[PDB]
């Protein structure tokens, strides 16, 4: 006789999906919701270019290394790619104290202005002239030192005096800065450079204090140098004074940074393109709309949520049981 | 099927049917086809779509990794952010895994529910009037006209109408 | 409705029937009415509830944030601190969420399905006594007494004792 | 039960039918027992099964506390290790407490679905030729010999053979 | 024409709503909201405890002894601690609370501190602790003060500063919490004329501790008309620990300390009243009297309070879809 | 009579319960238990490599060379650590160990020591070697000792204490973990006597470290019968860099050091006071071995090794059977 029947629906779909009941489920429509695909480059995020320190270190970059000159002026970034194998850093020996704390307050900014904090003359009766290290080439000059700081030394006469500095921040911005304190091997090399008797660096701010005198003595060799450099940043907030105070050993600030404040540092191998993106992440580019992601957990912009998941593909179509011709 | 219908008493699908997950088939001296039922199919589609939509947005939540330093002397505070971001980073693996294979099972279920349901909504109405050959299909006793395969998909099946028709020729034999 | 039931082959409800979830709507020459089945309401109430005391119990520890103070040589820590922190608020807010996403749609379903065995419940005692119409409803072929319904309820319904008269109008 | 199967139109469970999650139970003028569905308790055992080894292996990450001494100069990062650990402790607590309950409810329905859908195969295929008692049990209008009841059980069960026996017998009554 | 027992369900002029995975808007019978969205603008007490207010002073204004703290000098005892955001007596003589973060949690719970003379001026012989005051510190009543928990020590007007010693072995049952300092002049002629000539120490130590600094001497910008620093210390005498002090000039010496009685404790830096009310949870913006399984007010509190979540609203239906006529 | 078939389902003797979100208690053909929370109160070899038991020293008496902690001296191999938690023999001459936390983390998380002569007592010209030795360090058999792995150096007869340098390359494959010290005597007398007069220092450095520190010469309260203090310090010396020693004078010097290797696997200290027998473990847990197939436990949080994620569940009951409705006998 006359038949109705009742059924569903079946196409060619070889798509499955899995469950907690069944896995290898074929069925009729589905979606995916994770990308594993990534361009393997860097691009510009917010229509803002990367910072690519080459062939420095950010040790070498905003310290001042004589070979990082191409990065010299101010700087606008959207992130930060580090080639890992980066030859040109802290040239001359010794550890730049708080390096981690200052790795990450660089990576919060966007944009540093360079100025010149403290000009030469600000130190009367000493040498700004004649510090600069062997171990501190340029490309072009076999000796030279950081553009940044001075090794003042001093002056034919016999006396090194008590130098002192001050600088205002009147700006609106706050201001990075960098110093350091000489340790030469012997009393031979302490002599020469700086006067007789008990040296000092000093320097002070509202909500700072610092104070060293040099330690003497012979490290090993690093750059055919056995004497050390200790470094020190920190940051003159708006409205905040430094006051400089040294009868020697000072490696003083010259030039410093008004600083302006998520952001990234990616150390990395990748080609940086004439290309946007809207999702960068540490291995690649996310062009993408899914909703998660197992490229990387390090990104900056609008990424994917980060999983270890292979596939994370929903069903929203029926068990696909097609007629078998 | 855990309903049974799908993969179960209504062994296979309709290829044939393009116009919607679920449907009639009818056959009668007119014709025959395949008719998708509009309304069970659209929702159903609102409703997948709005679990899908549910579930990114639910998830549009990023943990966010960081590049951090550590010293020869921050040994323990660098596994702290280690074990840290791996942590959430293993609770949101599963809470995907394990939400995908959740909801497809019960996505699955929810389609048998949506045949069975209209398998059972012309059932109760043929009556005896019809006669229930296998896989959810229905010998008429009667002659059925493209207006009678319309009344019973939208309802208005008329059972008195075929009554009489129906009985002298179920017992005929 | 999922069981087909509930927004389905039972298209409303019933502003009337006031003293449960599930019920009865009669009609007689004595009159109609409302009323519920207490068994499958007190048992559904009380599941419903246990549900949403497993919730709450499951629910009842807190993350504790803490607002220390971190310095200028802290900026790490300070940030993995809130990191940290919005990552298991990011995680509750999300378990919360969905949770009662999932159990709002199985809660519905429930009250469906209890509807469904409600109706089968009674359709399996009436037999070829009754007929079923679409709509959850049964059109009784004989005269139902108020103590023929309450018994339908009660699920103490006597089919041979309507059976002979109901064959008649059956097919008179 | 939710499908009503369960401790629900069916009372009771059986102590005798020993091999299988749902059965049938015959009596016979040739003898009386117990036997498994065998289709369908090995699909449940399959499904079940699957559901265990799913939530095991979504489970195979832990996450790690670590004893590491702190002094006490160190007393914020301590507490940030604590208040750390204990998240996850209380994540995980609650992912697993939650599920176990979950999965549980919905595993009783599935069980309780295969009962209800074992029932409703064999109430299709006997029509009138069976009357109903209660409990999920058929009494049949005609005979049934051992080879009428296996067809029953395997889903092959001959209608119009026995129509015209169980139409006499019923009339009788 | 027929009697009718027809099988239904509830309705109810219900019109609140929830959501599931598959519809939005679903209008429900009978539902629970689980979460709490209104607070009591106020501070209550905790436990039937009141609550600490700082007031005008600052954490570091109350401990230290600032002269202008003066009411809440003593004995206290709190719940929780509210210092006010625009606080303004905090350290009155420039200088850097060293460990200042690890203080505040340390102090932060703590539930009462009681009071007491550590080292009386009898100590310290041969110099002078009655000359200590200074304009930086003033008292509402006085011009030159100093901080009431400290004694600032100066050479006596025939000279000069004497090898001076204290100790103190803790007998008791609660661990002592102090404080010092060491002074930090702005010349040479300040560092002579207070204390002697010479190479000046502070030392001080216990079974568990060492502490060794000396002046470092030089000139800071002007904060309080003030030039010279102050760097001071806490610390923690634990119950059987002896602490011994030792000085040849430039310590700020302990007077003053605080028996300490350390569950989970709150310091609340906000502008809220302090009403004479009870509470069962406390919130950093307001009061939760609620039964409520979440909130969505704030992630800090103290008592036993909801869970935080951002959720505007969380709600289980419990009834069913309501389909009224 | 007339022919019946049911439709049916199992059941058994079954008493095990289950919880569900709508109903508790309720009793199920099958399920599975997914929790453990059995436990073998004991520390267990775990790659068949035996765990190092401190037994009565602590960690620092261990690379110090604590003179009492000689069973332990030598080269040592380890699956992890086991410290007692009232062992007595630890920093005999009082003082701080600095960064202790950062070293404890580093010595766990390491396999294996092999103990050397990095600095030999002839590297230091011009003062005595042999006079050191305390009574706050006495071995077993001597009464007046010192740790086995520091010189504390101190003056000759002739008034003055001269320059003393020493240099150790390491020209090899492995870090090496080193100990130092400076003095810090009560007195200026027992300065003056035991160093020479005038300012002192111990200055130290790498092509990457930089130390110096003067002592601080203060009375501080008596332990172990001394007044004293001596600042304890470590590093590790990278393979292919160089360490210099220089001191003026209060320098404890190094004596011996160790060769350190660093794992690949999880390292782990437990301070526990459980006992180590002769068994192997895949699990072992701070308060026991876990010997277990399930997928949770509720023993410890704190583990080496393949182990159950820990949860506070007391337990975990998955249903995998139906709800056991059995018949009623009487
Ligand atoms: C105020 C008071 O009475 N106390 C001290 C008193 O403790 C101290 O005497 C010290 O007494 C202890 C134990 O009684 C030892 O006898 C000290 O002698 C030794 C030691 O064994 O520790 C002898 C040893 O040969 C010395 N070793 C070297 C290499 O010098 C050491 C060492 O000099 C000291 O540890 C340096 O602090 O001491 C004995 O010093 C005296 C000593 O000044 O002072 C009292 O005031
Ligand atoms: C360490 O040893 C290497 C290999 O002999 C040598 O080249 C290097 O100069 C040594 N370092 C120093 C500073 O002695
Ligand atoms: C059973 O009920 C008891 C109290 O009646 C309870 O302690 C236990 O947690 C419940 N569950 C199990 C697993 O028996
Ligand atoms: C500290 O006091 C206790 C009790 O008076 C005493 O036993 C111990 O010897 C004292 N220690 C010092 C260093 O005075």
């Amino acid at each position: 006789g006359d038949k109705i029947c009742i059924g569903y629906h079946a196409n060619n779909s070889t798509t499955q999906v899995d469950t907690l009941l069944e896995k290898n489920v074929t069925v009729t429509h589905s979606v995916e919701l994770l990308e594993n695909q990534k361009e393997k480059r860097f691009c510009k995020i917010m229509n803002k270019a990367p910072l690519d320190l080459k062939d420095c270190t950010i040790e070498g970059w905003i310290l001042g290394n004589p070979k990082c000159d191409l990065l010299l002026g101010d700087q606008s970034w959207s992130y930060i790619v580090e080639r890992p194998n980066a030859q040109n850093g802290i040239c001359y020996p010794g550890v730049l104290n708080e390096l981690e704390e200052l790795k990450a307050f660089i990576g919060s900014g966007e944009r540093v202005e360079r100025f010149e904090m403290f000009p030469k003359s600000t130190w009367a009766g000493v040498d700004t002239s004649r510090g600069v290290t062997n171990a501190c080439p340029s490309y072009t000059i076999d000796s030279s030192f950081y553009r940044n700081l001075v090794w003042i030394v001093k002056t034919d006469s016999a006396t090194y005096p008590v130098i002192k500095g001050t600088y205002n921040n009147t700006g609106t911005q706050p201001i990075l800065y960098f110093w350091g304190v000489h340790h030469p091997l012997d009393t031979t090399v302490q002599d020469n450079l700086y006067g007789s008797g008990d040296k000092y660096v000093r320097m002070g701010t509202e909500s700072m204090n610092f104070a060293k005198s040099p330690e003497i003595a012979a490290r090993p060799a690093v750059n055919d140098q056995r004497s050390r450099i200790d470094y020190y940043w920190s940051v003159l907030r708006p409205g905040e004074t430094l006051n400089v105070e040294s009868n020697g050993n000072l490696i003083a600030p010259w030039y410093a940074y008004k600083f302006v404040s998520k952001g990234a540092v990616f150390k990395s191998d990748l080609p940086i393109e004439n290309c946007d993106a809207t999702c960068q992440t540490i291995t690649g580019v996310l062009r993408t709309n899914k909703t998660f992601q197992n490229v990387s957990p390090l990104w900056i912009g609008e990424c994917p949520k980060y999983v270890k998941s292979e596939s994370l593909r929903l069903a929203t179509g029926l068990r696909n049981v097609p007629q078998i011709a | 099927g855990i309903f049974g219908a799908i993969a179960g008493f209504i062994e296979g699908g309709w290829t044939g049917m393009i116009d919607g997950w679920y449907g009639y088939h009818h056959e009668n001296s007119q014709g025959s086809g395949y008719a998708a039922d509009r309304e069970s199919t659209q929702k159903a589609i609102d409703g997948i779509t709005n679990k899908v939509n549910s579930i990114i947005n639910k998830m549009n939540t990023q943990f966010e990794a960081v590049d951090h330093e550590f010293s020869n002397l921050e040994r323990r505070i660098g596994n702290l952010n280690k074990r840290m971001e791996d942590g959430f980073l293993d609770v949101w693996t599963y809470n995907a895994e394990l939400l995908v294979l959740l909801e497809n099972e019960r996505t699955l279920d929810l389609h048998d529910a949506n045949v069975k349901n209209l398998y059972e909504k012309v059932k109760s109405q043929l009556r005896d009037n019809a006669n229930d050959l296998g896989n959810g299909c229905f010998e008429f006793w009667h002659k059925c006209d493209n207006e009678c395969m319309e009344s019973v998909k939208n309802g208005t099946y008329d059972y008195p109408k075929y009554q009489k028709e129906s009985k002298l020729n179920r017992q005929g034999i």
